[PDB]
């Protein structure tokens, strides 16, 4: 509570990033109390301070990272994939001990959310390319196998590389991996069939039992990532691809808050280019 | 796997040359429990020729199979070396009487000396030299055509693609006039037959078959590239594996010039018809049958299964193409598969995008499923907004970052 | 060639008769057109495949759906173009550096 009674207090704008936020981040995360540090996370942060040469990178890759940290305990997956990507893509002409973790918690996030490893922004530095990418070799192994859409090899690979994972102390979003498989084929085949008896799609998808196959589509209608029927008079599972027509007054609602997240991006994107033109250090240089 | 209907006989009747010997090598290599009569014609005629080094290969094949022939061995040698002694004589004689046509016609004497010897290396660089010396495009292209015949020795297509194209070059594009009303000598359909074969050794399949098509059944009676059977043969698989519905009706069915290779075999006459009228049991069953007679050619073995595969997966899609909804006992009896593997193979093939098409597996029905277009294009309008955003939100950072010079030490 | 006649005159009848309907029944054709049902979905599909008649084959229960569809929707396709090239545009614009 001190820390974000100092967050107020110092920083001009609320979307502005500072060294406090990085401590303030760490003690969240080492307290086990992830709620607080919301509001200071969800908000962008645009300019850093450079509080009188003070601000290195070490207060720059620590919060970016520790956000990663923060989100991926709350499975919301997507805004802590875009945080490792930003810390992963500083500009940096060494190697630093928080981009391997950073890195591979990328590599298994990504492989969490999506199913393939999402391409790193072209605006790297080229010290990755060398130095971090061969030296975690076994999340890569993670990658390959799990591109084969396998789920027997991924029990035996998990096994077997367990020693670094464990002393990584990233367990938790490995086992997530090993369970995303069963998430995705199920997925994978309501693009190809429209309805299915539980016996072929668990010989399919290889979950040993027709019993659990109920447990997983309830739990996938559930959580609203496929939109499918369990009808046990004849063991069933449809496959209803009929999600929205698009010509409801909430799709309008969506597309207006859409209208008016761009709107102030623009404006943003023009009082900086207003600000910049007319810096005396301009005006001059052409 | 054993065959009996093959006829061997035939087979050194068609062919010739070289050809024949490397034919017979390869349907030994290919086909146990019928080498004695294979080995048995290359013993009684391949004895001619010069055999040196292949025959001493025939006879260890013999003897792993299982009097010693040497003195004739050393024969010809040494009449190999007096009759290389003569014509390097000659050729000396010929350079200092600086002929052009006599040293021309002597060097593609040594050439074909030299390939009826095994130095097919050596003929190679013998009409390197000897190319130097050309001055009618006629002579240009005999020694084109010699030049491919040792180049598909070699198994060098893309230099063999190169040089039928500068072939094609050569004459001023055609004789710029079309040798007056085409050619009574049509070395034109030699060389394209030489080109679509090269295409098709390239696993270039559509390319060889339009190359190949354009063939002349009058000027195609000169076996030392192809023979018309296996011309055939290659044509009608290939068109019928690559081509479309309206190619497969206007190039392979209503060509004139192309139905007296079909009545040279009537079987792929027939799998054409059939799969063309909407039969597809026949024609399954009577390709599954020539399959074991078609795997013993020496230059469409490497590529027999793509092919066949090719040509079902086409089948498919043809036999779905009509259809909105359809009950797959029929189409899984008509494709003589059981009810199991047909299901692997539409989803298998659903999965990339070919068949737009889901499978009921309760009452066994196919459903034809039509994308709408207003809900896909809304989501991926939303959905390239959505990244375009997430990457504006992150550049603009990356500028802030750059500004305030942000490195690690 | 009265194989290759007899035919395309139950084609042209089978033409002139599909043009008003858009669901119709196979033995319906079957009656007017004086062949087996086999005959019948034989001629509709090589019609089809032919690019002559308009329509699909409903086989579960001989139903022939034709094409009285698609209204002018030419306007999504182009606006979906923007999008294969709007999101290209962007990905050279922050690709110039920051």
């Amino acid at each position: 509570g001190i820390l974000k009674q100092a967050i107020d207090k110092m920083q001009m704008n609320t979307n502005q990033l500072t060294s406090i936020h990085a401590d303030l981040c760490q003690l969240c995360l080492l307290a086990k109390c992830f709620k607080p540090a919301l509001p200071y996370l969800d908000v962008d942060m645009m300019d850093i301070c450079k509080e009188n040469g003070a601000y290195d990178a070490k207060h720059f890759l620590c919060y970016y990272y520790y956000g990663g940290m923060i989100y991926t305990g709350l499975k919301n997956f997507e805004r802590a994939l875009y945080f490792y990507e930003q810390a992963i893509t500083t500009p940096a002409m060494a190697v630093s001990h928080i981009m391997l973790e950073s890195y591979k918690k990328y590599i298994l996030v990504s492989l969490i959310l999506l199913g393939k490893v999402q391409q790193l922004p072209k605006y790297t530095s080229q010290i990755v390319g060398r130095f971090i990418k061969p030296l975690s070799n076994a999340y890569h192994e993670l990658a390959q196998v799990y591109s084969t859409n396998n789920p027997s090899e991924l029990r035996n690979l998990v096994n077997k590389h367990s020693e670094t994972f464990t002393r990584d102390n990233n367990m938790g979003l490995v086992k997530q991996c090993l369970s995303s498989l069963y998430k995705k084929n199920i997925q994978r085949l309501t693009k190809t069939f429209l309805t299915l008896s539980l016996q072929d799609m668990a010989s399919r998808v290889q979950l040993s039992g027709p019993q659990e196959a109920e447990k997983y589509v309830l739990h996938m209608i559930e959580d609203g990532e496929i939109f499918a029927s369990i009808n046990q008079k004849d063991g069933m599972v449809s496959f209803h691809d009929n999600p929205e027509k698009y010509n409801n007054p909430a799709m309008l609602h969506n597309i207006d808050q859409e209208m008016l997240k761009c709107i102030e991006l623009d404006e943003r994107l023009k009082a900086m280019d207003q600000e910049i033109t007319v810096n005396p250090q301009f005006v001059q240089k052409s | 796997v054993e065959n009996p209907s093959l006829d061997l006989e035939q087979y050194a009747a068609s062919y010739s040359g070289l050809m024949r010997i490397e034919r017979l090598q390869f349907i030994a290599d290919h086909c146990p429990t019928l080498r004695v009569e294979a080995l048995k014609m290359a013993l009684s005629f391949v004895q001619r020729t010069f055999n040196v080094d292949m025959y001493e290969e025939i006879h260890r094949k013999l003897s792993e199979a299982t009097a010693l022939d040497t003195a004739w061995v050393e024969a010809t040698r040494k009449k190999a070396l007096l009759k290389l002694e003569k014509l390097d004589t000659d050729l000396k004689n010929y350079k200092g009487n600086s002929i052009k046509e006599s040293i021309r016609r002597g060097h593609d004497d040594l050439g074909d000396h030299y390939l009826d010897c095994g130095d097919l290396s050596n003929a190679l660089k013998c009409y390197s030299r000897a190319r130097d010396y050309c001055t009618s495009a006629k002579h240009v292209i005999n020694m084109c055509l010699n030049v491919i015949k040792v180049s598909v020795y070699l198994q060098n297509w893309s230099h063999v693609l190169s040089y039928v194209s500068k072939a094609e070059s050569t004459p001023e594009i055609a004789e710029q006039r079309g040798e007056r009303d085409s050619q009574t000598q049509a070395i034109l359909t030699k060389l394209k037959c030489a080109a679509g074969l090269a295409e098709l050794a390239a696993r270039k399949y559509k390319q060889a078959a339009k190359c190949l098509l354009l063939a002349s059944f009058d000027h195609c009676d000169f076996p030392e590239l192809l023979s018309p059977s296996n011309v055939a043969i290659y044509g009608g698989l290939c068109a019928l594996a690559t081509f479309d519905r309206q190619e497969l009706q206007r190039n392979v069915i209503s060509s004139s010039s192309f139905k007296l290779f079909l009545e040279l075999e009537p079987q792929v006459r027939d799998i054409i018809f059939k799969f063309y009228e909407s039969k597809y049991a026949s024609c399954l069953k009577m390709l599954d049958e020539m399959k074991d007679n078609l795997l013993l050619d020496m230059y469409l073995a490497p590529h027999v299964r793509t092919l066949y595969t090719q040509i079902r997966n086409r089948a498919l899609i043809q036999y779905f193409s009509p259809y909105v909804s359809a009950d797959m006992h029929r189409m899984a009896a008509a494709f003589n598969t059981t009810v199991a593997a047909l299901e692997d193979e539409l989803t298998q093939l659903i999965l990339e995008g070919l068949i737009s098409a889901r499978v009921d597996s309760h009452s066994k029905i196919l459903y034809a499923r039509d994308v709408d277009q207003r809900s896909t294009t809304f989501e991926k309008s939303l959905l390239m907004g959505k990244e375009f955003q997430r990457r504006a939100k992150a550049m603009m950072l990356r500028a802030a970052v750059l500004r305030n010079q942000i490195h690690v030490k | 060639h009265i194989e290759e006649l007899l035919r395309n005159i139950r084609t042209q009848v089978l033409i002139k008769l599909i043009k008003p309907y858009t669901r119709i029944h196979i033995p319906f054709i079957s009656k007017e057109l004086n062949i087996d049902v086999a005959d019948v979905e034989s001629l509709l599909v090589q019609c089809i495949l032919d690019n002559t008649i308009h329509g699909r084959i409903d086989q579960v229960n001989q139903l022939l759906e034709l094409d009285h569809q698609k209204r002018g929707g030419a306007r999504y396709t182009a606006l979906d173009k923007w999008t294969n090239q709007l999101n290209s545009l962007n990905q050279a614009v922050v690709s110039k550096l920051a």
